[PDB]
């Protein structure tokens, strides 16, 4: 079990930590989150009571080092830092648990939400993403912006994801015209997969990041990414069985996860009632169909 | 974007433009087997490439045998549009290749689109006008070379005949898109008000009668006449 401490809570904030959130009082005395489990990345986010616009966060596994939260009233945000003294930190720690100032990563230990929200997700992945690389935790919010959206300015502040575009000369081969259009399998299977990704895993990492990206900032972004990894699949007519069945499970938990009030931003209509209803692997996602019927039948 | 009624005169400017039609590209009889079962036949087709300002058309012939042993032929057909249009563009000296392509239906963007790819500064876009180029077939010099082909072949034409030579760009696409509206609501009579005087020839080089100015307004007004008339028969107005 680890712990991300914090200095101080100087404004009302609300604190998320992975899908569980807390109300933070403008100086209450709070100082950190504890037992969180080691094993999968994290993320640590925040919407301060005065501006609901602008969520904004950090990604972190504390495997990769000790981190903190720390109020900088110049910038006015919740920073996280890295505190490389070792024993200086246990000290911190230690003494804020002692007073009992800290609150408890509040996992049910049936619960597997937040591992199958994040099974792909690698803390090297993300840090690619979000290239910054003097910290080893990564910042995300509301307004950042992606590489391909860019195309179409500050790329210090960008999402690097990888682009995928339908309507282009990688993922269309010169002569296979029609036939690549209508079955992405070779942009999937070899262009994607076997050439910028190397595997399934990395593939349904960067699918899993964006859609959290999407969740918990609302970037439209990564919203936009999750829905063009979900297409290339849904739409190449060959899939290795094993990336079906895991996708099926990928998507259920994340429809489950997902706000009910925010199904109409964050579900694209034509892309689900493609891939549910049109495509190839209509008949591929049972649990994901499932749960979208009986939950959001109105989208279909 | 689109094209519509407010942008229209941009057809007559001097970047050059092609419309594409495809509506004549997979063309069935359908028939009764003996079985009883319904069956189609395919015919010869052809795809209507026109450049309005300057009334040159590429006519791509569609042979029969493009279809031999495919499914989905009316999804087929739309990007064998596609590779026959993109192909006739790489055909083209670079300072004869269009700079937009307009389609006459929205369903042809995506072929056209995913086939242009190596001309990325070619736009292709769909229209809002109601054009009838599906008539083209009305006209019995273009139906002609169509029906009789044993092969793929690209025809060229000038769909103005002479008319440029006494009439602008802007006129002579009024009244190509008229005659063929009259021949699209109305083939027998619309042919009937082109031929009535046998004295009025078409010349060997040309695809409609050589008419006189005052003739043609004459002309105008009967094709004029015969739309209205046939609107209120459909209508009951």
């Amino acid at each position: 079990m680890n712990t991300v401490p914090f200095t101080s809570a100087p404004i009302e904030v609300t604190i998320g930590i992975d899908q569980y959130s807390f109300n933070v009082k403008e100086n209450q005395p709070f100082h950190g989150i504890k037992d969180i489990p080691i094993g999968h990345v994290h993320v640590i986010h925040f919407q301060h009571a005065d501006n609901s616009s602008m969520r904004y966060g950090y990604w972190f596994d504390c495997r990769m080092g000790n981190f903190y939260i720390q109020y900088d009233p110049k910038d006015g945000l919740y920073k996280m830092m890295e505190e490389r003294d070792g024993a200086k930190f246990e000290n911190i720690v230690h003494n804020f648990k002692e007073r009992q100032m800290m609150v408890s990563y509040p996992k049910i230990d049936e619960d597997d939400t937040w591992y199958n929200l994040t099974e792909f997700v690698q803390m090297d992945k993300i840090r690619k993403i979000v290239r910054k690389d003097e910290n080893q935790f990564s910042y995300v919010d509301s307004s950042m912006t992606t590489v391909q959206e860019n195309e179409l300015s500050d790329p210090a502040h960008s999402l690097n994801y990888t682009v995928i575009n339908f309507k282009s000369r990688e993922a269309i081969r010169p002569g296979h015209e029609m036939e690549d259009f209508l079955d992405k399998s070779y942009y999937l299977n070899t262009v994607m997969l076997q050439g910028i990704f190397k595997n399934s895993s990395n593939y349904f990492g960067e699918l899993q990041f964006a859609f959290l990206n999407a969740m918990f900032f609302g970037n439209y972004g990564s919203s936009l990414q999750w829905h063009a990894m979900i297409e290339l699949i849904c739409s190449s007519a060959t899939v290795p069985k094993h990336m079906l069945d895991k996708l099926d499970e990928i998507l259920y938990y994340q429809i489950k996860t997902l706000p009910e009030q925010y199904s109409d931003i964050l579900l694209n209509e034509r892309v689900w009632n493609i891939c549910l209803y049109s495509s190839f692997q209509k008949n591929s996602l049972h649990n994901t169909e499932k749960i979208m019927e009986n939950k959001y039948p109105e989208l279909l | 974007g689109a094209m519509n009624s407010s942008n229209y005169a941009e057809l007559f400017n001097n970047d050059i433009k092609l419309f594409v039609d495809d509506t004549n590209v997979y063309r069935v009889t359908v028939h009764k087997t003996f079985e009883g079962n319904v069956a189609t036949k395919a015919i010869n087709g052809c795809i209507f490439t026109l450049n309005p300002k300057t009334g040159h058309l590429f006519l791509k012939i569609i042979h029969t045998s493009v279809w031999a042993g495919q499914k989905r032929l009316s999804q087929l057909a739309k990007w064998k549009t596609a590779e026959e249009v993109s192909a006739l563009v790489r055909s083209l000296p670079k300072e004869e290749q269009p700079k937009q392509i307009i389609v006459t239906r929205k369903a042809m963007l995506d072929p056209l689109e995913v086939h242009m790819l190596d001309f990325p500064n070619i736009a292709i876009r769909p229209t809002e006008l109601r054009l009838p180029f599906s008539a083209a077939m009305s006209i019995d010099k273009l139906s002609d070379v169509v029906m009789k082909a044993t092969e793929p072949q690209m025809v060229l034409f000038n769909i103005y005949d002479d008319w440029l030579d006494r009439i602008s760009s802007y006129t002579a696409f009024s009244r190509l898109t008229l005659l063929l509206r009259a021949l699209k609501t109305n083939e027998e009579s619309a042919k009937m008000i082109l031929l009535s005087d046998p004295t009025i020839t078409i010349k060997s080089y040309h695809l409609w009668p050589s008419f006189t100015d005052e003739q043609w307004i004459t002309i105008e007004s009967q094709m004029r006449d015969l739309i209205l008339t046939e609107y209120g028969r459909k209508y009951n107005v």
